[PDB]
Formats: C-alpha cells, sequence, structure tokens
C-alpha cells in the first residue's frame, strides 16, 4: 500500500507515535516519506547484503531477520517480512524499540538528512487529525 | 564504553605499521569504527572506517591503496594496516566508534569524511612518526 500523507499521519497518531519520546508526529511522517516514499512494500538491498524493509526501511542486519542476512542481530525479534504489511503495526512497534533504545530518530538516515532541523510540523498540517 | 588502541611508534619512510583498536563495554555495536588523524598545522582528517559486521570499508583519498582496515571475527576489534608510509603520514592517530544502531542502512564513511559526525566515542590518540 502507498499511503497518502494525511492518511499515514492519521494511522501513526493512532499508534501513539505522536510525541513518543517527545517526537512530534511530523517527524515520523517526514521520515517515512524520504525513507520509503510511503510505500509499505519498499525494500532496498544494500552492499553488505542486508536489506531495508517497509514504510520505515528497517535494516535486516540489526533489527529484523529475513533469513538471508548473515549475522542478523534481529533486535526487534521479528521477521522482516512482517514489516511489508499494509498494516504499519509491526513497523511502528519495532520503530518504537529503536527509538526508546536510546538511538533517537537519528537511527533513520533519511530523517537526519531531510527532517531534522526543519519545520517538521508542516508534514501534518492540513490533515484531518 | 571504552576504546583501547595500540600499535604505532616510529618507522622509516616506506615501512609499514599496524594499529589496532578494541571497543570494550558494548552490549550492541558499535555500528562504526574508524580512524582519524591529526598532524601539526593540518585539519583533522578521517582516514578509514568500516561498518561493523557488514564489513564494508571507506578510505580517505590520501590513503586509498596504501591503508587497509579490517574487523577481527566480529570480536569488536579492528586493525589498520599502513603500507608505503610517507613522512606526510606523520600524525596522531585516533580510533573512533559510532554507537548508534541505525534503522536504515548507513554508510560509516559518510560521517568519517564530514567532521566525524556520529562518532561519539574516542580513544587515546597514538603517535605515529615516519622518518626519512
Amino acid at each position: 500500500k502507498v499511503f497518502g500523507r494525511c492518511e499515514l499521519a492519521a494511522a501513526m497518531k493512532r499508534h501513539g507515535l505522536d510525541n513518543y519520546r517527545g517526537y512530534s508526529l511530523g517527524n515520523w511522517v517526514c521520515a517515512a516519506k524520504f525513507e520509503s516514499n510511503f510505500n509499505t512494500q519498499a525494500t532496498n538491498r544494500n552492499t553488505d547484503g542486508s536489506t531495508d524493509y517497509g514504510i520505515l526501511q528497517i535494516n535486516s542486519r540489526w533489527w529484523c531477520n529475513d533469513g538471508r542476512t548473515p549475522g542478523s542481530r534481529n533486535l526487534c525479534n521479528i521477521p522482516c517480512s512482517a514489516l511489508l504489511s499494509s498494516d504499519i503495526t509491526a513497523s511502528v512497534n519495532c520503530a518504537k524499540k529503536i527509538v526508546s533504545d536510546g538511538n533517537g530518530m537519528n537511527a533513520w538516515v533519511a530523517w537526519r538528512n531531510r527532517c531534522k532541523g526543519t519545520d517538521v510540523q508542516a508534514w501534518i498540517r492540513g490533515c484531518r487529525l | 564504553v571504552q576504546l583501547q588502541a595500540s600499535g604505532g611508534g616510529s618507522v622509516q619512510a616506506g615501512g609499514s605499521l599496524r594499529l589496532s583498536c578494541a571497543a570494550s563495554g558494548y552490549t550492541i555495536g558499535p555500528y562504526c569504527m574508524g580512524w582519524f588523524r591529526q598532524a601539526p598545522g593540518k585539519e583533522r582528517e578521517g582516514v578509514a572506517a568500516i561498518n561493523m559486521g557488514g564489513g564494508i570499508t571507506y578510505y580517505a583519498d590520501s590513503v586509498k591503496g596504501r591503508f587497509t582496515i579490517s574487523q577481527d571475527n566480529a570480536k569488536n576489534t579492528v586493525y589498520l594496516l599502513m603500507n608505503s608510509l610517507e613522512p606526510e603520514d606523520t600524525a596522531i592517530y585516533y580510533c573512533a566508534a559510532d554507537s548508534t544502531i541505525y534503522a536504515s542502512y548507513y554508510e560509516c564513511g559518510h560521517g568519517l569524511s564530514t567532521g566525524g559526525y556520529g562518532y561519539d566515542s574516542w580513544g587515546q590518540g597514538t603517535q605515529v612518526t615516519v622518518s626519512s
């Protein structure tokens, strides 16, 4: 599924991402846009053989196991295939551990290069929330 | 956490040296380990980095082909093999790690060549001196 900006903003607010660890909802929507372009099936393979899955491009060498990434730490103790669902639930759950683990939203490269320091609330204004 | 570096010393131009660095006190990670060097009158230069586990490497243009960095059996220890050392290579070498476990793929050489951004843990510098 390829969410629409406001559609995803709504679905993320419903999963309590708003102000999670103090991160306003705009951050999570902005991160999603430059990570997966809102595509829940997006999967990008990396040079080290690992792959980034889902709406929040979670990596397979550290967060999820996809069965083909040697050394997978699988920190979110979940398969990667579970992150390609139209239901962002699994992704949000994992995304929450990554953040509460002290990594912050820095863990997301796209967030640090395209959202951090900008007026992130622009990403949700004009939305029925 | 603590970074333990060893090796280095003095050597004649053309010789080789091998530095090593041991990260201690990590539950997970580090994600990146690399080396920075500071010579007198010059800017702090990022020399080499590697994505822990994944093994992917990055090198400054000034040491490409001469230096080689590697990991040791995921033992959280990395080595820096320096060949064709020249006196310009004379400097203080620092071992550094990036403790963040990124969600999406991250290339360690990126922060390496942009002020060491992301590398939050540094070790005691080690003097390397290449004489003529």
